[PDB]
Protein backbone atom coordinates (compact mmCIF):
# COMPACT_ATOMS: atom_id res chain seq x y z
CA UNK A 1 0.00 0.00 0.00
CA UNK A 2 1.59 3.37 -0.94
CA UNK A 3 0.14 6.78 -1.60
CA UNK A 4 -1.79 8.36 -4.30
CA UNK A 5 0.71 10.25 -6.02
CA UNK A 6 3.33 7.55 -5.13
CA UNK A 7 1.95 5.12 -8.10
CA UNK A 8 4.35 6.83 -10.62
CA UNK A 9 7.48 5.90 -8.63
CA UNK A 10 6.33 1.72 -9.23
CA UNK A 11 7.92 1.89 -12.31
CA UNK A 12 11.75 0.54 -13.33
CA UNK A 13 14.23 3.58 -12.97
CA UNK A 14 11.91 5.73 -10.83
CA UNK A 15 13.32 7.95 -8.94
CA UNK A 16 11.50 8.46 -4.98
CA UNK A 17 12.06 7.60 -1.21
CA UNK A 18 9.73 4.47 -1.23
CA UNK A 19 11.40 3.83 -4.94
CA UNK A 20 14.91 3.95 -3.30
CA UNK A 21 14.47 2.40 0.36
CA UNK A 22 11.08 1.25 0.30
CA UNK A 23 10.53 -1.07 -2.92
CA UNK A 24 12.99 -1.26 -5.83
CA UNK A 25 11.95 -2.54 -9.38
CA UNK A 26 15.02 -3.47 -11.91
CA UNK A 27 15.63 -1.94 -15.23
CA UNK A 28 14.65 -4.71 -17.17
CA UNK A 29 11.10 -5.58 -15.44
CA UNK A 30 8.96 -7.23 -17.23
CA UNK A 31 5.09 -7.55 -15.87
CA UNK A 32 2.14 -5.37 -14.85
CA UNK A 33 1.45 -3.50 -12.47
CA UNK A 34 -1.97 -3.05 -10.86
CA UNK A 35 -2.98 -0.04 -8.50
CA UNK A 36 -6.84 0.57 -7.00
CA UNK A 37 -7.90 3.09 -4.88
CA UNK A 38 -8.52 1.40 -1.09
CA UNK A 39 -10.26 4.39 0.61
CA UNK A 40 -12.90 2.26 1.54
CA UNK A 41 -11.19 -0.14 3.35
CA UNK A 42 -7.78 1.08 4.01
CA UNK A 43 -8.18 4.22 5.71
CA UNK A 44 -10.03 5.61 8.66
CA UNK A 45 -11.43 8.63 9.89
CA UNK A 46 -8.64 9.26 12.99
CA UNK A 47 -6.56 8.54 10.60
CA UNK A 48 -5.67 5.04 9.37
CA UNK A 49 -1.50 4.39 10.49
CA UNK B 1 -1.89 36.16 -17.73
CA UNK B 2 0.40 37.42 -15.00
CA UNK B 3 2.54 34.65 -13.90
CA UNK B 4 4.66 35.11 -11.30
CA UNK B 5 8.46 34.77 -11.44
CA UNK B 6 10.91 34.00 -9.28
CA UNK B 7 14.70 34.53 -9.57
CA UNK B 8 16.99 31.40 -8.01
CA UNK B 9 20.62 32.22 -7.98
CA UNK B 10 23.61 32.05 -5.27
CA UNK B 11 22.10 28.94 -3.21
CA UNK B 12 22.86 26.01 -2.62
CA UNK B 13 19.32 23.77 -3.21
CA UNK B 14 18.57 20.33 -1.54
CA UNK B 15 15.71 18.80 -3.34
CA UNK B 16 15.03 16.07 -1.04
CA UNK B 17 12.88 18.30 1.41
CA UNK B 18 10.77 18.80 -1.52
CA UNK B 19 9.83 15.22 -1.79
CA UNK B 20 9.69 15.38 1.99
CA UNK B 21 6.85 17.25 2.03
CA UNK B 22 4.55 16.92 -0.95
CA UNK B 23 0.91 17.72 -1.43
CA UNK B 24 2.42 17.81 -5.40
CA UNK B 25 -0.28 15.64 -6.81
CA UNK B 26 2.20 15.78 -10.03
CA UNK B 27 5.75 15.73 -10.09
CA UNK B 28 7.07 15.51 -13.83
CA UNK B 29 10.50 16.40 -15.05
CA UNK B 30 10.98 17.04 -18.44
CA UNK B 31 15.44 17.26 -18.72
CA UNK B 32 16.76 15.95 -15.68
CA UNK B 33 16.21 13.23 -13.48
CA UNK B 34 14.60 13.92 -10.16
CA UNK B 35 16.93 12.06 -7.94
CA UNK B 36 19.99 13.22 -9.69
CA UNK B 37 19.15 17.29 -8.72
CA UNK B 38 21.11 16.63 -5.94
CA UNK B 39 24.52 15.86 -7.71
CA UNK B 40 23.89 18.58 -9.94
CA UNK B 41 25.02 23.00 -10.53
CA UNK B 42 22.41 24.73 -12.54
CA UNK B 43 22.21 28.16 -12.85
CA UNK B 44 19.63 30.40 -14.83
CA UNK B 45 17.03 28.86 -12.32
CA UNK B 46 13.45 30.18 -12.56
CA UNK B 47 10.30 29.57 -10.50
CA UNK B 48 7.04 30.23 -12.40
CA UNK B 49 3.99 30.23 -10.44
CA UNK B 50 0.02 30.80 -11.53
Amino acid sequence: VIRGNEVSQIAPGQTGNIADYNYKLPDDFTGCVIAWNSNKLDSKPSGNY
Amino acid sequence: YAWNRKRISNCVADYSVIYNFAPFFAFKCYGVSPTKLNDLCFTNVYADSF
